[PDB]
């Protein structure tokens, strides 16, 4: 936020009765620059846990789990999986994610698009260090770990392990022997396949991703809005208009009048920037939250109950989304419950 | 940190020279010029002969103006401020004399009159003279002269250098001599210098006399804001001009000398505006004034007979000497703004009262008058005049026109009038239209004699209501309109609407009525020449968005800009390098112009390496300052622009019956820092 | 003010200052609870550390160092803690040719704590963490089924 | 929070000051409501396991 | 306020109140959202308990 231009705007005459009236201008700018760092810091504690960018094998099936959807896709630009196509779909981001230049509001025709209502007021948006196409690398890098190293590559050096007998110790974690994979190989490879199957069709139909990333797109958007119409405040003043008070009275009467506009769009930045905090609090647990699931799901095994997943956790998979992230847990789930006398 | 007028850092300064007869191969020379003030003036001078004396300010530099002296002869300065008719070429007179009765006898050369004199002050003289050598200044001497409400302020500085024809470089604080009450405006001013060898000119009309290379400086004083660092001693000893440079820009958002290492968000201290715009409409008719203010006969206070004013120009110049005005008081406007408004509509709303009455003539009050015949409203809106009439109000029999109620059942309300002249039974009796125990008349008719204390004379009111919409103006002040820049980021005033921005050409439709637009914020966002009904929209003169990359002060000066969202190409159209310093538009056009995802990246050299992330600019490109001395030979360090790495590319060799087993372990011990506690106050 | 003005317009002086200097103190307020709520998060985290690391050995990964937890000691730092956190880090990463389910007199064989590497022609057994190879005895090893697992190549079991 | 409720009470002259002032009420309970929703989000993920 | 003065001098006043009681909303709205957060946090520790 640029203090001045939204408080005075291009007024000599406010912007000199700002200076005499404080210094808040730096306080606010340094709680937003704060948050801002912080965006980044949480971003790479959740995505840059390996700094090895494994390439993917050049195999694609692995004992009969097939992995095509969640493995990056070579043909467009953007090198995300499919469904990491599907989930930057859901999330309708109408905001400045979709860049809008300056030459966009400069030439304009019809009316001033509200983008630009708050560009024109001091209000910018700074755009993320990682590009959606560098945690796309990210997480591209975890899933070749993963299907190919299993344990070993979160505790050190990528160790090739074959897939199949890495869900041999998979299930022997979860009580399982050995044999009852291999014996069942082929049908544990099937439903597998068909529950990615299932999870994908599914994010095509009913728009559920968009319940917890829509949710904080909008809320950000919002405010900045919020903080635009509160410029039409008169706070007590004659008018909400700043030249419209400079244009009537006198600079003794005028200061009297200005000094109640810059009082209120001062709280108005303030509260702003206070509800800013408490979100930016929020969200920096989701993320630790988040750093803690992929540290404990994708590069081992939780004993955890309910930590990745439902049932006894097998493996998960991450998946980029904008502003967050998706996991796929595989848990075992027992069911046939037949009495016994014991 | 202060907004005041200042002399620009690294600004145009013009260098005058002298004969040097002596110096000169037998060549002279005069030429001490009529120069500008221009809002005040900086005036450094290296010198060793002791041949400047001091200054002349005012406009005409005639008789019929008045003007301002300062002449250092040796004890004592002098300062005054007659009336002087200067010559075409002043200076002063004798230099000196040996043994001849005649040593230092100084007459000025400078005008030939003085009279009607305001202003004489005397006290020792300025920082040293009187010395004679060459080939060394040893004394360099500065002073900045402003002009602002009514004092004339002096500020100077004395130094000792040894240079031969250069404005030596550095830092100059000049302390207050003199703010000197003078009261005169000051438009132009003129160097005196001392050119005498045992006489002030040549023996008919030529200088031929001492030219000892007479050399001053002369800046101008611009509108700009400081960051001045004040000593223990309350010296300033530092300063930053926040419009020099990028670098510069950021020392003043962040109020400090020194910057560390990183990327920076910046305020606009960029952009001033030079030149203002007044757009009023043909109107080239004064309003009838003459005949409002100046009738035979006004309207009585009960009947009191509202005028509109349509199409005119208030001027209320005209009444200075035909009336004297004994009350004059406006609401939501001030008295002072009159001349730069339009207004859309106007009443008049004349009447006559005596001359306690004219107290109940404001919004909230109560009495007679303000109950039962006139009533202001709440909003009002207006001016209200007033004016004593004794001299056609009132008959050396009484004037018993002028009536007024006495008697109401109830107040009026706001701009209501009322002529019922019924009975009013004041009583519970019926009054049967007849005047009787507790019946009266209602309307009494004042009695104006021209024996009367000045409370019970006649008084003649006017009480101008007027309104500011978005329909055409009807009523504009006496402002003469100027021509239209529309580029320029100037100030503008169309229709009384005041603002300060870029103007374009619009393609916006407005309504036949319409003079203005708003936006979702209520600014205005375009506005109607009212000269050429051309719709023409508003664009703010600050450009936000731009951050400063700097590898920290302490380090280096180098830095270079992130013009956040902006083509490479339109950035010199979107800051208007046109109207920055010259050592901006370093930043706008380039050889190393860097167009990333996030905008244009001013003075970074891209590079197609990529190394771990060092000031992340954003969108994935990061920046640093490396040397070169292995890129280039005797090169020095530079900022570099890369798209920093995710770390090392790997591969695993995956296949369906290969494992591998570690043969040996590697014990570690890493640590991990925790916050437990925060400091506790009170 | 208080020097040059009389009460009545001394107090609209002072009531500006007052409001001002009580939105200072609020907005310091504020800011301080926000800031105690970010270090009580960081406070619990240690706590937690401190009971599952030093008091313990934690199986979650990355929680108590890099590699694979084996202790942690704390030492006090001004308003903070630090950990030294040892773990195991196996590091010489030596290629073997492996397969599950050897299959010896038509039966299928399965290690426990095992993955049946293989050298030149011979056969072993390791742990998964260290390589060490013994011989495919009756007690490194179960049996189940016959000799269906999708590779099951044939050897001893002696 | 009602806003007009606590600020002004039952009165016209300051609920048509209250309107032309500002909008900070409809921000203010947005903020409450969004706290009332997670209330029972709490409660249902602590017990509906 | 309403009682002793007109509107123009009863505006100055009561814009006063409207002003002082708008910061004492917000001021107990921010509370609220800083209480909620905390108690956020507990609840979340207790459904993973
Ligand atoms: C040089 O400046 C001196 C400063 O003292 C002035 O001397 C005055 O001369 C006038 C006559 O012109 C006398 O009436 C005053 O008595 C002198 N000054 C004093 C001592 O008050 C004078 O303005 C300049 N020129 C001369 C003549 O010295
Ligand atoms: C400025 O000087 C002029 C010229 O001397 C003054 O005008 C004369 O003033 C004298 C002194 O009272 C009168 O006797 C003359 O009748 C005036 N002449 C004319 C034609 O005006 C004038 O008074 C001086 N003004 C000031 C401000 O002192
Ligand atoms: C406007 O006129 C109405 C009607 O003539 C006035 O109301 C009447 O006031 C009289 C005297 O106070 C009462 O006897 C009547 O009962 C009222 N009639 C009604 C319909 O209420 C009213 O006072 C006038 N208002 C103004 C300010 O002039
Ligand atoms: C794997 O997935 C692809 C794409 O969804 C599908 O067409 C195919 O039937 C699957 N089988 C293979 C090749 O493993
Ligand atoms: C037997 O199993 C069924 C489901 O498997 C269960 O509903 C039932 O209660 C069990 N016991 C008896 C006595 O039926
Ligand atoms: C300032 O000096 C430069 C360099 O000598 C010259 O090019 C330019 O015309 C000067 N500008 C002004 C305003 O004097
Ligand atoms: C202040 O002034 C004194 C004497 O005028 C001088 O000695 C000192 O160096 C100055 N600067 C300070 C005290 O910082
Ligand atoms: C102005 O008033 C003076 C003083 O009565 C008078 O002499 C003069 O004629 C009037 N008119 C003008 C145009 O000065
Ligand atoms: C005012 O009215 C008088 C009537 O005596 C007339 O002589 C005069 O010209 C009018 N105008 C002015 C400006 O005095
Ligand atoms: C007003 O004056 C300008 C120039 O003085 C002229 O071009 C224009 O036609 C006039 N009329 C209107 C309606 O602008
Ligand atoms: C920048 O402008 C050039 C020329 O006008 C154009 O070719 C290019 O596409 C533009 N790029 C952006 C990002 O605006
Ligand atoms: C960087 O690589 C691009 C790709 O070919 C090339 O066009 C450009 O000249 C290179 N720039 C430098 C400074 O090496
Ligand atoms: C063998 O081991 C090395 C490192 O131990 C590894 O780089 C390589 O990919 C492995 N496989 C082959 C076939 O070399
Ligand atoms: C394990 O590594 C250490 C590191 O120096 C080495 O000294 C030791 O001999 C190694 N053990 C082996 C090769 O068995």
């Amino acid at each position: 936020v640029d203090c001045t231009m939204y408080i005075c705007g291009d007024s000599t005459e406010c912007s000199n009765l700002l200076l005499q009236y404080g210094s808040f201008c730096t306080q606010l700018n340094r709680a937003l620059t704060g948050i801002a760092v912080e965006q980044d810091k949480n971003t790479q504690e959740v995505f840059a846990q390996v700094k090895q960018i494994y390439k993917t094998p050049p195999i694609k099936d692995f004992g009969g789990f097939n992995f095509s959807q969640i493995l990056p896709d070579p043909s467009k630009p953007s090198k995300r999986s499919f469904i990491e196509d599907l989930l930057f779909n859901k999330v309708t981001l109408a905001d400045a994610g979709f860049i809008k230049q300056y030459g966009d509001c400069l030439g304009d025709i019809a009316a001033r698009d509200l983008i630009c209502a708050q560009k024109f007021n001091g209000l910018t948006v700074l755009p993320p260090l990682l590009t959606d196409e560098m945690i796309a690398q990210y997480t591209s890098a975890l899933l070749a770990g993963t299907i190919t190293s299993g344990w070993t590559f979160g505790a050190g050096a990528a160790l090739q392990i074959p897939f199949a007998m890495q869900m041999a110790y998979r299930f022997n974690g979860i009580g399982v022997t050995q044999n009852v994979l291999y014996e069942n190989q082929k049908l544990i490879a099937n439903q597998f396949n068909s529950a990615i199957g299932k999870i994908q069709d599914s994010l095509s139909s009913t728009a559920s991703a968009l319940g917890k990333l829509q949710d904080v797109v909008n809320q950000n958007a919002q405010a900045l809005n919020t903080l635009v119409k509160q410029l039409s405040s008169n706070f007590g003043a004659i008018s909400s208009v700043l030249n419209d008070i400079l244009s009537r009275l006198d600079p003794p009467e005028a200061e009297v009048q200005i000094d109640r506009l810059i009082t209120g769009r001062l709280q108005s930045l303030q509260t702003y920037v206070t509800q800013q905090l408490i979100r930016a609090a929020e969200i920096r647990a989701s993320a630790n939250l988040a750093a803690t699931k992929m540290s404990e799901c994708v590069l081992g095994q939780s004993k955890r109950v309910d930590f990745c997943g439902k049932g006894y956790h097998l493996m998960s998979f991450p998946q980029s989304a904008p502003h967050g992230v998706v996991f796929l847990h595989v848990t075992y789930v027992p069911a046939q419950e037949k009495n016994f006398t014991t | 940190l202060t907004q005041d007028l200042f002399l620009p850092f690294f600004s145009n300064v013009t260098w005058f020279h002298a004969i040097h007869v002596s110096g000169t191969n037998g060549i002279k020379r005069f030429d001490n010029p009529v120069l500008p003030f221009n809002d005040g003036v900086y005036f450094a001078s290296t010198e060793k002969s002791n041949i400047i004396r001091g200054w002349i300010f005012g406009t005409t530099l005639d008789s019929k103006t008045q003007s301002l002296l300062i002449v250092n002869n040796a004890t004592n300065v002098v300062i005054k401020v007659c009336e002087f008719q200067f010559c075409n070429d002043p200076f002063l007179g004798v230099y000196y004399h040996k043994n001849n009765k005649s040593w230092m006898e100084s007459e000025f050369r400078v005008y030939s009159s003085a009279n009607n004199c305001t202003f004489e002050y005397v006290s020792q003289p300025f920082l040293m003279d009187l010395e004679g050598k060459q080939g060394n200044f040893k004394n360099l001497r500065e002073f900045v002269f402003k002009n602002i409400d009514g004092y004339f302020k002096i500020y100077s500085k004395h130094t000792p250098i040894n240079l031969v024809r250069d404005l030596p470089p550095g830092f100059s604080a000049l302390e207050p001599l003199v703010d000197l009450p003078i009261g005169i405006n000051i438009t132009r001013f003129q160097t005196l210098l001392a050119l005498h060898r045992s006489y002030l000119t040549p023996g008919d009309s030529s200088s031929g006399w001492t030219a000892g290379a007479a050399a001053y400086y002369v800046g101008y004083l611009q509108p700009r804001t400081f960051l001045l660092k004040y000593n223990e001693n309350g010296t300033i000893t530092d300063a930053v001009d926040c419009a020099l440079d990028p670098l510069s820009e950021t020392k003043c958002t962040l109020k400090s000398f020194t910057v560390e290492k990183g990327i920076y968000q910046t305020s606009n201290f960029r952009v001033q505006p030079t030149d203002s715009i007044v757009r009023f409409p043909n109107i080239t008719n004064l309003c009838p004034f003459g005949e409002v203010f100046n009738a035979t006969t006004f309207a009585s206070v009960y009947a009191w007979n509202r005028k509109r004013i349509s199409n005119c120009v208030a001027d209320y110049s005209v009444l200075y000497n035909s009336t004297s005005f004994s009350t004059f008081k406006c609401y939501g406007v001030s008295p002072t703004k009159l001349n730069d408004l339009c207004f859309t509509n106007v009443y008049a709303d004349s009447f006559v009262i005596t001359g306690d009455e004219v107290r109940q003539i404001a919004p909230g009050q109560t009495g007679k008058i303000a109950d039962y015949n006139y009533k202001l409203p709440d909003d009002f809106t207006g001016c209200v005049i007033a004016w004593n009439s004794k001299h056609i109000d009132a008959k050396e029999g009484g004037n018993f026109n002028y009536l007024y109620r006495l008697f109401r059942k109830a107040n009026l309300k706001p701009f209501e009038r009322d002529i019922s002249t019924e009975i009013y039974q004041a009583g519970s009796k019926p009054c049967n239209g007849q005047t009787g125990l507790n019946c009266y008349y209602p309307l009494y008719r004042y009695g104006f004699y021209p024996t009367d204390g000045v409370g019970h004379q006649p008084y003649r009111v006017v009480v101008l209501s007027f309104e500011l919409l978005n329909a055409p103006a009807t009523v504009c002040g006496p402002k003469k309109s100027t021509n239209l820049v529309k580029n320029k980021c100037v100030n503008f005033n169309f229709n009384g609407l005041t603002g300060t921005g870029v103007l374009t050409e619009s393609n916006k439709k407005f309504l036949p009525f319409q003079q203005f637009g708003r936006d979702i914020a209520d600014t205005t966002d375009a506005v109607r020449d009212p000269q050429t009904l051309e719709i023409l929209d508003i664009t703010p003169c600050s450009f936000g968005g731009v951050s400063v990359i700097t590898p920290g002060t302490n380090a280096s000066n180098q830095v270079a800009v992130l013009y956040q969202d902006v083509n490479c190409t339109e950035v010199p159209v979107a800051i208007h390098a046109d109207q920055l310093t010259p050592t901006w538009r370093v930043y706008s056009t380039g050889s190393n112009v860097f167009q990333t995802r996030a905008g244009c990246l001013i003075g970074a050299e891209h590079v197609n390496n990529s190394y771990e992330c060092d000031i992340p600019i954003g969108a994935g490109i990061c920046a640093s300052y490396q040397t070169q001395t292995n890129s280039r030979s005797v090169a020095s360090q530079s900022i570099i622009a890369y798209t920093m790495s995710l770390g090392a590319e790997n591969s695993v060799a995956y296949s369906n019956n290969s494992i591998a087993i570690p043969t040996n372990f590697t014990i570690s011990v890493t640590t991990e820092i925790l916050p437990v506690s925060m400091t506790k106050t009170s | 003010i208080l020097s040059r003005l009389d009460p009545p317009e001394a107090e609209v002086q002072i009531d500006r200052l007052i409001t001002g200097r009580l939105q200072s103190l609020q907005t310091y307020v504020t800011q301080q609870l926000i800031r105690a709520a970010e270090i009580r998060a960081s406070a619990n985290l240690a706590a937690t550390k401190m009971s599952e690391c030093v008091l313990g050995q934690s199986k979650r990964v990355d929680f108590c160092g890099k590699g694979y937890h084996l202790m942690s000691f704390p030492q006090s730092a001004p308003h903070g803690v630090v950990f030294l956190h040892v773990t195991y880090v196996p590091a010489q990463e030596k290629n073997f040719t492996t397969a599950p389910a050897i299959c010896h007199d038509g039966k299928a064989h399965f290690p426990r704590e095992g993955v049946f590497v293989s050298n030149g022609t011979h056969w072993f057994v390791t742990q998964r963490n260290f390589y060490e190879p013994q011989i495919i005895t009756t007690d490194n090893t179960f049996v189940s089924g016959s000799c269906d697992v999708v590779i099951g190549i044939v050897n001893n079991t002696v």
